[PDB]
C-alpha cells in the first residue's frame, strides 16, 4: 500500500459479537418468560470476551504493531465523537418521556407533580453530593490529560486514580440511594422515569469507570507517548458525556422534578 | 483469495445446474418460509 | 479460507456482496407476505384466520421489506460496494465493525421469525403502539422478541453510520473536498446522519415499551400516569426519518443512472441537489407528527405539522426537475436501468403528491388509517425505493459480478413489474377516499372491486419477481465477461474492471489541487 | 356507506364534510396536473436526436423551480388552514354523547340527564335480515337528533381504538385515560356508517359504527323511551 | 514497572503468517475456542429453546 | 341546563381535565357544604358539568377509591 | 498545564466533595416512614418480576418499600 | 377560633400569600354563596383567617379595587 | 470554509429568515383593543415623564395604549 489506512486482518470477533447480541436477547426473552437464566448468562459471557479479544487486538495494531498513522487516529477521532452523539440522541428519549409525564401530571397521579404519595429524595443530600464528585472527576481526568501531554507518568496515574476513585464512589453512592429510596421502579410514571433514566446513566458511569480503569492498566504498561493516547482522550469524551448527563438528569429530575 | 468473474462469491457457478439447485433451495426457503410459518400458527 | 473470507470479512466488497445477498432472501420473505395479505383480501370472507394471524402478516411484511429488504441492499449492499470505490478509498474506516453490522442481521431476523412462531404472534402493526403491544392485550414472548429484532438491526444501523460518515469525511484523496464527491455518496453520508440521531430515540421508546411490558414500568401506561401518544412520538420521530433513509439512497442511485443514460459527464445542478438532499434529511426530523393527526393534538400544532410537512415538496421538486434536466439534451440509451429510473421519476412524483394530500390535517381526518395512505406509501416504496434498487442492481451487477444481464429478459421484468404494481395499487387510492380502513382482514361488499383487481395486481408482480430470479440464473449460467464500459471518466468504480480485485486503490488516486 | 364500484368519497352528510370535498377536488386537480406535466416533460426530453451534452447553468431555472412549487404550496396551505380552524371554531353542543372503544364493539352514554348507556356490537353475517349489510350493522345503533350541534367523546377502557364516520368528516381516537372530544352535525336524516380505524387486535375489522339521524321530537321521544 | 513494549512489539511483528487475534500465542488459540465453542453452542441452544417456546 | 357549555379553560380536543376538574370542583363543594352543615345545591352546576362530560367508568373508579381512601386528588 | 489543574483538583475540586461529603454525613439519620395507603398508580404488578417470589422489587428494601398489600 | 392556625402551604417567615389566599377564598365563597342564593356563614372560617392576618390598609386597598372593578385577582 | 458557510448563508439561514418573514406578514393586521379597566398595577405615574405632557410613555401609541384615565 501506499496510503495510510488499515486494512484490518480478517477476525472472528464481529461473527461472535453478533451472536452475543442473539445470545443476550434470546437469552432476556427466556428469563423474563420461561423462567431461566442460562441463555442469558451464556451471551454475557460471550459479550465481555467479544469486547476483550477485540480492544485487545486493537491495542496490537496501535501500539504493538504501528497501525494508527495520524489518519487513522482522525477516523478513530471522527467514531468516538459519533457513537457519543448516538449515545446523548438514546438518552433524549428518557428525558422526552419525564417532560413528557411531569409536564401534564394525569389523574392517575393527582394531576400534580411529584405524584401522591411519592416522596422525592433531597435534591441537597446524596445527589448534590454525587454532583461534586462526578464534576471533580472532570477536573481529575483534566489534570490526567495534561500530565500525559507533558510526559509525568507519575502524576497521570495519580489523576487517573483519583478519576477512576471518585467514578467508583459515585456508583456505591448510586447503588445506595438506590437501597435507600422510598420509591421503586414500580411506583408509576415517577418511578420508571426515575429508575430507568438514572439506571442506564448509572450502567454509562461503569462503562466510562471500565475504560479509564483500562486506560490505567496500559498507562502502567507504557502503551501511551505524551502525543499518542488516543484511548485515554476517547475515555476522557466518554467521561465528560457521563458527568453532562449527570448534570442534566441532576437539574432535570432531582431537582426541578421534586 | 481467488479473483475474478464467478470467484468474488460464496456460492459456486462452476456447474449452472448445481447452480440452479443452489438458487432454488436459497430464494425458495426465503419464499416458502411465510407460508410455513402460516400452516404453524393454524395448526395450533 | 471459505470461514476466513465470508464471516471473518473485513473486506467492504465481501461484505457488501453479504448485505445484496441477505437483502435478497429478505425480500423473498416480504413478498410472500404480501401475497397472503393479498390472498386475504382477494374475494370476501376470511380466508386465515381473524385480525390476529392476517395482522401478524402484516406486521412482519413491513418489518422484513423495510429493516431487511431496503436498508440492507442500499446502505450496506449498494454503499459498502460503490462508495469506497467512488472515493478511491482502499475499504471503510472501521473494516472490522462493518462485518458486525452486516453479522447482527440474520439474529435480528431470527427474533422477527421467532416471534411469529411463539403464541400467537405480534399483530401489532409495524408501529407496535401500546396498549395492544403491551402485557395484557399480548401477553407472552412475542412483542418482546419483536422488540429485541429492532435493537440488533438498530444497533446494526448505528455502527454502519458512524462507519459511512467516518469513511465519507476522512478517506477521500486530500485534493478531493465534499463539492467534489458523487451524489451517491452525499445520499450515502446524509442517510447515515439520518440513522445516528433516529435509531436512538427508537431504541429509547422500544425500551420503554420492553420495560412496561416486562419491570412494570408505565411510561404508556395511564393508571401509573403513562401515557400511550408518548410512545407514538417517540416512534414517529424515529419513523418520519426513517422513511427519507428509505429514499436518500434511491435518489443517490437515481442521480447516477440518469446522468449514466443520459450521455451525461454529470448531472444537472450538482449543488442543488447535495442542497435538496440536506434540506430533506433536516425537515424529516421537525414533521413526525403527522402520522398524529387524529390523536386529539391541539389546532396550533396540527397547522404546524401540516404547513412544516409540505415545505419538503420544495427542494423535493428541484430533485425531480434536476433529473429531467439531465435526461435534457442526452443521447439516451434505453437501457433496463433508464426504464426502471423513468418509472421512479413518475410514479415517485404521484406518491409524493398523495403525501401532500395527506399533509393537510383537516383533509387527513378522512383518510387517516385508510387505504389512501398504503396508496402513498406503496407509489413511494414499493414504486421508488424498489425502481431505484432495481435500477441500481441491473446497473452494477456487471461491476459487482464481472458478467452482464440479458438485456431484452431485463425489460421484460421491468415491464411485467411496472403492469403488477400499477394494478396492485393505484385502485387503493378508490378504497381510501371511500373509507376502507387500514389492517382490516375484510371489508364491507362495496369494497369487492377494487379488493379484487389489487390481488391480481400482486400476482402479476409475484410474476417478475419469480422472472429476476431467473434472470439472474441466466448471467451466471451464461457468463458473458465484461470487457469496456463507456463513460468511465465521470464513473470512477468501474475503473478497476469488472468484478475489481479484492484489494482496489492499494496505490491512491492521483489528484492534484 | 361506501357503494360498489366507488372512486371517491361518501356525499357529505356535514357542512365541514362538504368543505372537505372542495378542498380535496382543488388539491386533486393539482396532483393531476403535476403528476401529467412530469409525464409529459419526461416523454419531451425523451423524444429528439438533438443533444447539449456539454455543462449547463442552473441558476435561472432553479429560481423558477422552487418560487412557482412554494406558490402552489401557499395555494393548497391557505383553504386546507381555513377548514382545519373551521373544525376547531367554538360552537354551542346542545347534547353531548361519549362512546367508550372496547375489544371489540363500541358503548355509547348519554349522561346530560338521565344516566343512559347501552352497548352496540355488530350484526355477525348468520344473523343479518335481509338486505342489511355485511360487516357494518350493530344491534343498538347511536340515536342523534339531526341539525343540531352535537359534542361526541371519545375514549376507550382497553386498547386503542379510532372512531369513524366517513360521510360526517369525522375519525376521533378513542385511547384509554383521555378524553377526545369532536362536533357532530348531520345535514340530514339517515343512518351514517364507520368502522373502527385503529389496530385493536383480533376483530379490528368487526365492530362498526352506525349513526341514526331523527328530528329533534323523536330523538327525544326515543331519550323518554329509555327511561 | 518497566517498559516492555519494545519486547511486545517485536513479537507482534514476528513474520510468522498468523493473524492478530492468534499472533500472541497459544492462549490465544485457547480464548478463540471458548468463544467461538460458547456462541456457536449457545446458538444451537437458543435454536432449541426457540422450536421449545413455538408450541404449547 | 341542556349540556356543559364550551369553557375557555379547556379548549381543545383533550378534555380530559375538563371532566376531572369538575369532578374537584363539585366533591370539594360538596364536602365544603356538608363541613358547615350548609347545602349540596350549591354544588349543582358542577354535578351537571362532570356527569355529561366523564365517562361512568371514571366517576365509578373515582368514587371508589374516594371510599377506600386512595383517591390521589385533593379534595 | 498540569500543575494548574492538580492546583484545582486539591484546591477546589476534592475540597467541595469533601464539604459535600461533610452536608450528606449530617442529614444521613433514618427518615420516618409514611403511613401506607394502597394507591392505584403505585406498587404497579401487570407481571410478576422475573426473581424471587414475583411481588419484590430488584432493590426492595422491607424498612420503606411496602407490597401492594402494606410493609412487611 | 382564637387565632389563625400554622398552615403547612406557608410555612415561612413571608406570609402575605396566606393573607391574600384567605382574601381570595373568602370572597370566592360569598361569591358561590350569594349566587345559588345559599348562606355566607359556611365562609366564615376564611373571613376570621384573612381579619385575623391581613393589615387593616391592604384589606380597605382590595375592597375599594373590588367595587371600582379593578381588583385584579380572580374572584 | 467560506464555500460551506456561504452555502448555509443561502440554503438554510436566508431561507429561514423568508419563511418567517411570510409567517409574520400572514398573522399582521390590527387585533382589536380590549376593555380599558384602570388597574393600579398598570400606567404606573410616580414622576411626569421628561418629554411631550409627562403623561405619554416614549412610544405612545394611541391605538393600543391608553392613558391613567383610558383611551385618548
Ligand atoms: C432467519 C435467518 C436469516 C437467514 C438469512 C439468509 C440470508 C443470508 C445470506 C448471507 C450469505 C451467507 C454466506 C456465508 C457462507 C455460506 C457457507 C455455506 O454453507 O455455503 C453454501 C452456499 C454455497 O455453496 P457452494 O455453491 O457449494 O459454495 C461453497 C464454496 O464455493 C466452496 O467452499 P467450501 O467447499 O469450503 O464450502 C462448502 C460447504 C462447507 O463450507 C463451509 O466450510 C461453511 C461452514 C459454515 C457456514 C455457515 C454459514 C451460515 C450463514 C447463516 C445464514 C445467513 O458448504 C455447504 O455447501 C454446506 C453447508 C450448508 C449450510 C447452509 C447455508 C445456506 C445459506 C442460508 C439460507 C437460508 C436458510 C434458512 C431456513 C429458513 C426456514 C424457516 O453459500 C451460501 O450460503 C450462498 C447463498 C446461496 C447461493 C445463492 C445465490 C443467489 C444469487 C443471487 C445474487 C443476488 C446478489 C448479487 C451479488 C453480487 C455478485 C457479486
Ligand atoms: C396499468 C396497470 C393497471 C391500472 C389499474 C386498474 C384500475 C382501473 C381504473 C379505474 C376506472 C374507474 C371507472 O370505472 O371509471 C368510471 C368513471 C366514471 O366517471 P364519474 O363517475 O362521472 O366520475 C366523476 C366524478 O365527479 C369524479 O369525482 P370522484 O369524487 O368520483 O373522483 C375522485 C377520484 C376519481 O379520479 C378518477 O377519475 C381517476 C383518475 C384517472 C386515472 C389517471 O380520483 C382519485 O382520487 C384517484 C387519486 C389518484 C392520485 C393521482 C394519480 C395521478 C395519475 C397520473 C396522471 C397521468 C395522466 C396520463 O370514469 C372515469 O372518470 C375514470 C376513472
Ligand atoms: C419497502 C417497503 C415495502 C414494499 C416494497 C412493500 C411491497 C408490497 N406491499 Fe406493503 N407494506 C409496507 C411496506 C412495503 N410493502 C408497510 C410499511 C406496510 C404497513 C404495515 C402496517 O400497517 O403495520 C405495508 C402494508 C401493506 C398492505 C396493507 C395491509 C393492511 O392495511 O391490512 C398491503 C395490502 O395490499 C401491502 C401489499 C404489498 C404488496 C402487494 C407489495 C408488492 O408490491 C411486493 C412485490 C415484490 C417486490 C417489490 C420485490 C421485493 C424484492 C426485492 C426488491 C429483492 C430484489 C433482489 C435483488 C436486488 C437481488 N403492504
Ligand atoms: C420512502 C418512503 C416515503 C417517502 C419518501 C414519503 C414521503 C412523504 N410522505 Fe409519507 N409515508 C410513508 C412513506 C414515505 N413517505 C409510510 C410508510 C407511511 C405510513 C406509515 C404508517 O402509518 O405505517 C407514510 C405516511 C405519511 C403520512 C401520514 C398519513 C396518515 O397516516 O394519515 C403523511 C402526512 O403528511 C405523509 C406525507 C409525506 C410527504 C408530504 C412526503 C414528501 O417527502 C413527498 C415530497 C414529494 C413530492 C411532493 C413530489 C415531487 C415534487 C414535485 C414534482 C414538485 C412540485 C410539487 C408540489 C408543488 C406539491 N406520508
Ligand atoms: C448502581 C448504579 C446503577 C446500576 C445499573 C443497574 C443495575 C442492574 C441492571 C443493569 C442494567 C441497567 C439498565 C437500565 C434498565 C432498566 C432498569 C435498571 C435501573 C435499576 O437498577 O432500577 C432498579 C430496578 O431494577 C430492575 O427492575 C432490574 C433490572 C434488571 C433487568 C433489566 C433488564 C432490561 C434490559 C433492557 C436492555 C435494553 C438495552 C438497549 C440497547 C439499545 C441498542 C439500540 C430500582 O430498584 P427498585 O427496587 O425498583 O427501587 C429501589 C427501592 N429501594
Ligand atoms: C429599538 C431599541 C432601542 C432603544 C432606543 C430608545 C430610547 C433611547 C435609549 C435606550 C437605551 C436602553 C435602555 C434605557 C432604559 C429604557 C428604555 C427602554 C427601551 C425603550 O425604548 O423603551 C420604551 C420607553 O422608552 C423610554 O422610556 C425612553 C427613555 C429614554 C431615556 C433613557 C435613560 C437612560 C438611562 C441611563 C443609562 C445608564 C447606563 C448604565 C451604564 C453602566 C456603567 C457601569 C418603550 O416605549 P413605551 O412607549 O413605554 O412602550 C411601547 C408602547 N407602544
Ligand atoms: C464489567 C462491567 C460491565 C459493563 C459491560 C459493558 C462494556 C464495558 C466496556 C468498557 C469499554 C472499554 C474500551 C477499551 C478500548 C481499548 C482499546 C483502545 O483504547 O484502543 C485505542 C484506539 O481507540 C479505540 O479503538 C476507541 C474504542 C472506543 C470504544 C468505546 C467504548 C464505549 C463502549 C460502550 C459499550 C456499549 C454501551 C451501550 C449501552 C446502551 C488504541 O489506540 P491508542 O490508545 O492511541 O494507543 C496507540 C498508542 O499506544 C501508540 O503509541
Ligand atoms: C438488549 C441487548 C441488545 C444489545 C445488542 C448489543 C449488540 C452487539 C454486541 C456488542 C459487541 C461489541 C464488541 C466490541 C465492538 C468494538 C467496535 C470498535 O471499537 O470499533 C472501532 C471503531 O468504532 C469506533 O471507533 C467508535 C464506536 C465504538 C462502538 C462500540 C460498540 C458498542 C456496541 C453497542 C452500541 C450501543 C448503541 C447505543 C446508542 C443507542 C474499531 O473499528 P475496527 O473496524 O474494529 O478496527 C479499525 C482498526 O483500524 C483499529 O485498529
Ligand atoms: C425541466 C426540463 C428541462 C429543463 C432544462 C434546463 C436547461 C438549462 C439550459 C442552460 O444551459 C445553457 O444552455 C445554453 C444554450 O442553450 C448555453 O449557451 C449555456 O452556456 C448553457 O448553460
Ligand atoms: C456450550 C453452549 C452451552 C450449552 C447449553 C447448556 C444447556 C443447559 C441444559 C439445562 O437446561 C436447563 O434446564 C433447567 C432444569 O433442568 C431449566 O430450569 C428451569 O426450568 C425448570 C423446569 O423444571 C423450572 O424449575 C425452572 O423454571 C427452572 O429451574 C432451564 O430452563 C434450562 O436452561
Ligand atoms: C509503581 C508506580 C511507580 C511508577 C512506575 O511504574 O515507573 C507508582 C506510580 C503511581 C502509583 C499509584 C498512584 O500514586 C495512585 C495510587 C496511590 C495509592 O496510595 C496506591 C495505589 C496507586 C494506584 C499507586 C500505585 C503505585 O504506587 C504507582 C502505580
Ligand atoms: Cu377497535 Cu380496531
Ligand atoms: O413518513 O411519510
Ligand atoms: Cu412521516
Ligand atoms: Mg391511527
Ligand atoms: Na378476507
Amino acid at each position: 500500500q501506499t496510503h495510510a489506512y488499515h486494512m484490518v486482518n480478517p477476525s472472528p470477533w464481529p461473527l461472535t459479537g453478533a451472536l452475543s447480541a442473539l445470545l443476550m436477547t434470546s437469552g432476556l426473552t427466556m428469563w423474563f418468560h420461561f423462567n431461566s437464566m442460562t441463555l442469558l448468562m451464556i451471551g454475557l459471557t460471550t459479550n465481555m470476551l467479544t469486547m476483550y479479544q477485540w480492544w485487545r487486538d486493537v491495542i496490537r495494531e496501535s501500539t504493538f504493531q504501528g497501525h494508527h498513522t495520524p489518519a487513522v487516529q482522525k477516523g478513530l477521532r471522527y467514531g468516538m465523537i459519533l457513537f457519543i452523539i448516538s449515545e446523548v440522541l438514546f438518552f433524549t428519549g428518557f428525558f422526552w418521556a419525564f417532560y413528557h409525564s411531569s409536564l401534564a401530571p394525569t389523574p392517575e397521579l393527582g394531576g400534580c407533580w411529584p405524584p401522591t404519595g411519592i416522596h422525592p429524595l433531597n435534591p441537597l443530600e446524596v445527589p448534590l453530593l454525587n454532583t461534586s464528585v462526578l464534576l471533580a472527576s472532570g477536573v481529575s481526568i483534566t489534570w490526567a490529560h495534561h500530565s500525559l501531554m507533558e510526559g509525568d507518568r507519575k502524576h497521570m496515574l495519580q489523576a487517573l486514580f483519583i478519576t477512576i476513585t471518585l467514578g467508583v464512589y459515585f456508583t456505591l453512592l448510586q447503588a445506595s440511594e438506590y437501597y435507600e429510596a422510598p420509591f421503586t421502579i414500580s411506583d408509576g410514571v415517577y418511578g420508571s422515569t426515575f429508575f430507568v433514566a438514572t439506571g442506564f446513566h448509572g450502567l454509562h458511569v461503569i462503562i466510562g469507570s471500565t475504560f479509564l480503569i483500562v486506560c490505567f492498566f496500559r498507562q502502567l504498561k507504557f502503551h501511551f507517548t505524551s502525543n499518542h493516547h488516543f484511548g485515554f482522550e476517547a475515555a476522557a469524551w466518554y467521561w465528560h458525556f457521563v458527568d453532562v448527563v449527570w448534570l442534566f438528569l441532576y437539574v432535570s429530575i432531582y431537582w426541578w422534578g421534586s | 483469495y481467488e479473483e475474478g468473474p464467478g470467484k468474488n462469491i460464496p456460492f459456486s457457478v462452476e456447474n449452472k445446474w448445481r447452480l440452479l439447485a443452489m438458487m432454488t433451495l436459497f430464494f425458495g426457503s426465503g419464499f416458502a418460509a411465510p407460508f410455513f410459518i402460516v400452516r404453524h400458527q393454524l395448526l395450533k | 479460507m471459505f470461514i476466513n473470507r465470508w464471516l471473518f470479512s473485513t473486506n467492504h466488497k465481501d461484505i457488501g456482496t453479504l448485505y445484496l445477498l441477505f437483502g435478497a432472501w429478505a425480500g423473498m420473505v416480504g413478498t410472500a407476505l404480501s401475497l397472503l395479505i393479498r390472498a386475504e383480501l382477494g374475494q370476501p370472507g376470511t380466508l386465515l384466520g381473524d385480525d390476529q394471524i392476517y395482522n401478524v402478516v402484516v406486521t412482519a411484511h413491513a418489518f422484513v421489506m423495510i429493516f431487511f429488504m431496503v436498508m440492507p441492499i442500499m446502505i450496506g449492499g449498494f454503499g459498502n460496494w460503490l462508495v469506497p470505490l467512488m472515493i478511491g478509498a482502499p475499504d471503510m474506516a472501521f473494516p472490522r465493525m462493518n462485518n458486525m453490522s452486516f453479522w447482527l442481521l440474520p439474529p435480528s431476523f431470527l427474533l422477527l421469525l421467532a416471534s411469529s412462531m411463539v403464541e400467537a404472534g405480534a399483530g401489532t402493526g409495524w408501529t407496535v403502539y401500546p396498549p395492544l403491544a403491551g402485557n395484557l392485550a399480548h401477553a407472552g414472548a412475542s412483542v418482546d422478541l419483536t422488540i429485541f429484532s429492532l435493537h440488533l438491526a438498530g444497533v446494526s444501523s448505528i455502527l454502519g453510520a458512524i462507519n459511512f460518515i467516518t469513511t465519507i469525511i476522512n478517506m477521500k484523496p486530500p485534493a478531493m473536498s465534499q463539492y467534489q464527491t458523487p451524489l451517491f455518496v452525499w445520499s450515502v453520508m446524509i442517510t447515515a446522519v439520518l440513522l445516528l440521531l433516529s435509531l436512538p430515540v427508537l431504541a429509547a421508546g422500544i425500551t420503554m415499551l420492553l420495560t412496561d411490558r416486562n419491570l412494570n414500568t408505565t411510561f404508556f401506561d395511564p393508571a401509573g400516569g403513562g401515557d400511550p401518544i408518548l410512545y407514538q412520538h417517540l416512534f414517529w420521530f424515529f419513523g418520519h426519518p426513517e422513511v427519507y433513509i428509505l429514499i436518500l439512497p434511491g435518489f443517490g442511485m437515481i442521480s447516477h443512472i440518469v446522468t449514466y443514460y443520459s450521455g451525461k459527464k454529470e448531472p444537472f445542478g450538482y449543488m442543488g441537489m447535495v442542497w435538496a438532499m440536506m434540506s430533506i434529511g433536516f425537515l424529516g426530523f421537525i414533521v413526525w407528527a403527522h402520522h398524529m393527526f387524529t390523536v386529539g393534538m391541539d389546532v396550533d400544532t396540527r397547522a404546524y405539522f401540516t404547513s412544516a410537512t409540505m415545505i419538503i415538496a420544495i427542494p423535493t421538486g428541484v430533485k425531480v426537475f434536476s433529473w429531467l434536466a439531465t435526461l435534457h439534451g442526452g443521447n439516451i440509451k434505453w437501457s433496463p436501468a433508464m426504464m426502471w429510473a423513468l418509472g421512479f421519476i413518475f410514479l415517485f412524483t404521484v406518491g409524493g403528491l398523495t403525501g401532500i394530500v395527506l399533509a393537510n390535517s383537516s383533509l387527513d381526518i378522512v383518510l387517516h388509517d385508510t387505504y389512501y395512505v398504503v396508496a402513498h406509501f406503496h407509489y413511494v416504496l414499493s414504486m421508488g425505493a424498489v425502481f431505484a434498487i432495481m435500477g441500481g442492481f441491473v446497473h452494477w451487477f456487471p461491476l459487482f459480478s464481472g458478467y452482464t444481464l440479458n438485456d431484452t429478459w431485463a425489460k421484460i421484468h421491468f415491464a411485467i413489474m411496472f403492469v403488477g404494481v400499477n394494478m396492485t395499487f393505484f385502485p387503493q387510492h378508490f378504497l381510501g377516499l371511500s373509507g376502507m380502513p387500514r389492517r382490516y382482514s375484510d371489508y364491507p361488499d362495496a369494497y369487492t372491486m377494487w379488493n379484487t383487481i389489487s390481488s391480481m395486481g400482486s400476482f402479476i408482480s409475484l410474476t417478475a419477481v419469480m422472472l429476476m430470479v431467473f434472470i439472474i440464473w441466466e448471467a451466471f449460467a451464461s457468463k458473458r465477461e465484461v470487457l469496456t464500459v463507456d463513460l468511465t471518466t465521470t464513473n470512477l468504480e468501474w475503473l478497476n474492471g469488472c468484478p475489481p480485485p479484492y484489494h482496489t486503490f492499494e496505490e491512491p488516486t492521483y489528484v492534484n489541487l | 356507506m361506501a357503494y360498489p364500484m366507488q372512486l371517491g368519497f361518501q356525499d357529505a352528510t356535514s357542512p365541514i364534510m362538504e368543505e372537505l370535498l372542495h378542498f380535496h377536488d382543488h388539491t386533486l386537480m393539482i396532483v393531476f396536473l403535476i403528476s401529467s406535466l412530469v409525464l409529459y416533460i419526461i416523454s419531451l426530453m425523451l423524444t429528439t436526436k438533438l443533444t447539449h451534452t456539454s455543462t449547463m447553468d442552473a441558476q435561472e431555472v432553479e429560481t423558477i423551480w422552487t418560487i412557482l412549487p412554494a406558490i402552489i404550496l401557499i395555494l393548497i396551505a391557505l383553504p386546507s388552514l381555513r377548514i382545519l380552524y373551521m373544525m376547531d371554531e367554538i360552537n354551542n353542543p346542545s347534547l353531548t354523547v361519549k362512546t367508550m372503544g372496547h375489544q371489540w364493539y363500541w358503548s355509547y352514554e348519554y349522561t346530560d340527564y338521565e344516566d343512559l348507556s347501552f352497548d352496540s356490537y355488530m350484526i355477525p353475517t348468520s344473523e343479518l335480515k335481509p338486505g342489511e349489510l355485511r360487516l357494518l350493522e350493530v344491534d343498538n345503533r347511536v340515536v342523534l337528533p339531526m341539525e343540531m350541534t352535537i359534542r361526541m367523546l371519545v375514549s376507550s377502557e382497553d386498547v386503542l381504538h379510532s372512531w369513524a364516520v366517513p360521510s360526517l368528516g369525522l375519525k376521533t381516537d378513542a385511547i384509554p385515560g383521555r378524553l377526545n372530544q369532536t362536533t357532530l352535525m348531520s345535514s340530514r336524516p339517515g343512518l351514517y356508517y364507520g368502522q373502527c380505524s385503529e389496530i385493536c387486535g383480533s376483530n379490528h375489522s368487526f365492530m362498526p359504527i352506525v349513526l341514526e339521524l331523527v328530528p329533534l321530537k323523536y330523538f327525544e321521544k326515543w331519550s323518554a323511551s329509555m327511561l | 514497572f518497566e517498559n516492555r513494549v519494545a519486547e511486545k512489539q517485536k513479537l507482534f511483528q514476528e513474520d510468522n503468517g498468523l493473524p492478530v487475534h492468534l499472533k500472541g500465542g497459544a492462549t490465544d488459540n485457547i480464548l478463540y475456542r471458548v468463544t467461538m465453542t460458547l456462541c456457536l453452542g449457545g446458538t444451537l441452544y437458543s435454536l432449541y429453546c426457540l422450536g421449545w417456546a413455538s408450541f404449547p | 341546563y341542556q349540556t356543559a357549555p364550551f369553557d375557555s379553560r379547556f379548549p381543545n380536543q383533550n378534555q380530559t381535565r375538563n371532566c376531572w376538574q369538575n369532578y374537584l370542583d363539585f366533591h370539594r363543594c360538596e364536602k365544603a357544604m356538608t363541613a358547615k352543615g350548609g347545602d349540596v345545591s350549591v354544588c349543582e352546576w358542577y354535578r351537571r358539568v362532570y356527569k355529561s362530560l366523564c365517562p361512568i367508568s371514571w366517576v365509578s373508579t373515582w368514587d371508589d377509591r374516594r371510599a377506600e381512601g386512595t383517591f390521589p386528588g385533593k379534595i | 498545564g498540569a500543575r494548574t489543574w492538580r492546583f484545582l483538583t486539591f484546591g477546589l475540586a476534592l475540597p467541595s466533595v469533601a464539604l459535600c461529603t461533610l452536608n450528606s454525613w449530617l442529614h444521613s439519620g433514618h427518615r420516618e416512614r409514611p403511613a401506607f395507603i394502597p394507591y392505584h398508580h403505585l406498587r404497579i404488578r401487570t407481571k410478576p418480576f422475573s426473581w424471587g417470589d414475583g411481588n419484590h422489587t430488584f432493590f426492595h428494601n422491607p424498612r420503606v418499600n411496602p407490597l401492594p398489600t402494606g410493609y412487611e
